[PDB]
DNA sequence: TTAGAGAATTGGAGAGTGTGTTTTTTTTTTTT
DNA sequence: ACACACTCTCCAATTCTCTAA
């Protein structure tokens, strides 16, 4: 009963969560000198898409407030620690 | 009561080995034949005749004529399993709400949606016509002959008999098989990844998916 | 200096209760 | 049988406070 769905630190370090996003963005192409808005339209997209992923019930930067906030702990530092260099 | 999968048995051995003395009495076994057109899609509606059952068990006939509802979905069920093994070709694609089911297996790879055939009783011999005044009471359920003027006809309405919705958000599919005279709409998505989330998908009702069929209502009265 | 655990207050997710909902006979004025 | 209006409850989210990393 009442079993209410909600983002934390187990969740964000989840395969939806930075790894998903590690893969996402090796497809993608940008266009650089000159055409930095649209690089950064492309980039907002994919940002936005994989949000979604992670947690489908927030509006985007109420989203962002959350990950803002929970980037603080340990936990996600743990698995920083392996998305930087390697496992 | 019966055992109607006994009762299924025995309606697949009729129809497997029924031969009217048929085609001139070339012994062509009408039953089967329909059975290859109705696979092939040359035909759509079946006329069993219950004269030609009596050939083979009285018995069965008087089950059918009482309670006739049951037989109708029992003789509607063996008719889709037999279906197959009369089939030998692969059919042309020629309708619309055929080309979402073609989709529908596509991503895929109820039965309701896909029984494309009608299946109803011409009665015994035996039975003669009643007046409009002696179907009292006890004859409900039963299977029954009238005589009569008609009166009047509507036009023909399209009846609905299963409902397709997609979901905004999953980008699933469901379906709800219609009864009753009347029935009651599905609004938010009952699918796990919907539902675990609780994220508030919405439910839009296809007319391109679902199945409809004609529909008239008519009138009758005394000689 | 930065972060986690134990205790107190409060929002709201959810359940329960009460109630509502064409077709026939007779008269009166004025047209005939 | 199927919809509003109202009352009420328990679960657990948000902050205070004390503590260790
Ligand atoms: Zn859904």
């Amino acid at each position: 009963k009442r079993n209410i769905p909600k983002l934390d630190a187990q969740r964000l370090i989840s395969e939806r969560g930075l790894p998903a996003l590690r893969h996402v963005f090796d497809k993608a192409k940008f266009k650089g000198k000159g055409h930095e808005a649209e690089d950064l339209k492309m980039l907002i997209r994919h940002m936005e898409h994989w949000a979604h992923r992670l947690f489908p019930k927030l509006q985007f930067e109420d989203f962002i407030d959350r990950v803002e906030y929970l980037g603080s702990k340990k936990e996600v530092q743990t698995c920083l620690k392996r998305i930087r260099l390697d496992l | 009561l019966k055992d109607y999968a006994l009762e299924k048995e025995k309606v697949k051995k009729f129809l497997q080995e029924f031969y009217q003395d048929d085609e001139l009495g070339k012994k062509q076994f009408k039953y089967g034949n329909q059975l290859v057109r109705l696979a092939h899609r040359e035909q759509v509606a079946l006329y069993v005749d219950l004269d030609d059952v009596a050939e083979d068990d009285p018995e069965l006939v008087d089950s059918i004529c009482e309670n006739a509802r049951r037989y109708a979905k029992l003789f509607a069920d063996a008719v889709q399993e037999l279906l197959p093994q009369y089939k030998e070709r692969e059919v042309v694609n020629k309708d619309v709400l055929d080309v979402y089911i073609e989709h529908r297996l596509m991503m895929e790879q109820p039965a309701e949606l896909m029984r494309r055939f009608e299946l109803y009783f011409q009665g015994p011999s035996s039975n003669k016509p009643r007046v409009i005044r002696e179907v009292r009471a006890d004859s409900v359920g039963k299977l029954v002959t009238v005589r009569g003027i008609v009166t009047r006809v509507s036009e023909v309405k399209p009846k609905m008999v299963v409902a397709t919705y997609t979901c905004d958000q999953c980008g699933a599919e469901t379906y709800q098989p219609i009864q009753s005279p009347t029935f009651m709409p599905l609004i938010m998505c009952p699918s796990q990844e919907c539902q675990t989330n609780r994220s508030g998908g919405r439910l839009y009702l296809q007319t391109r998916g679902s199945r409809f069929i004609k529909f008239q209502e008519m009138k009758m009265q005394e000689h």
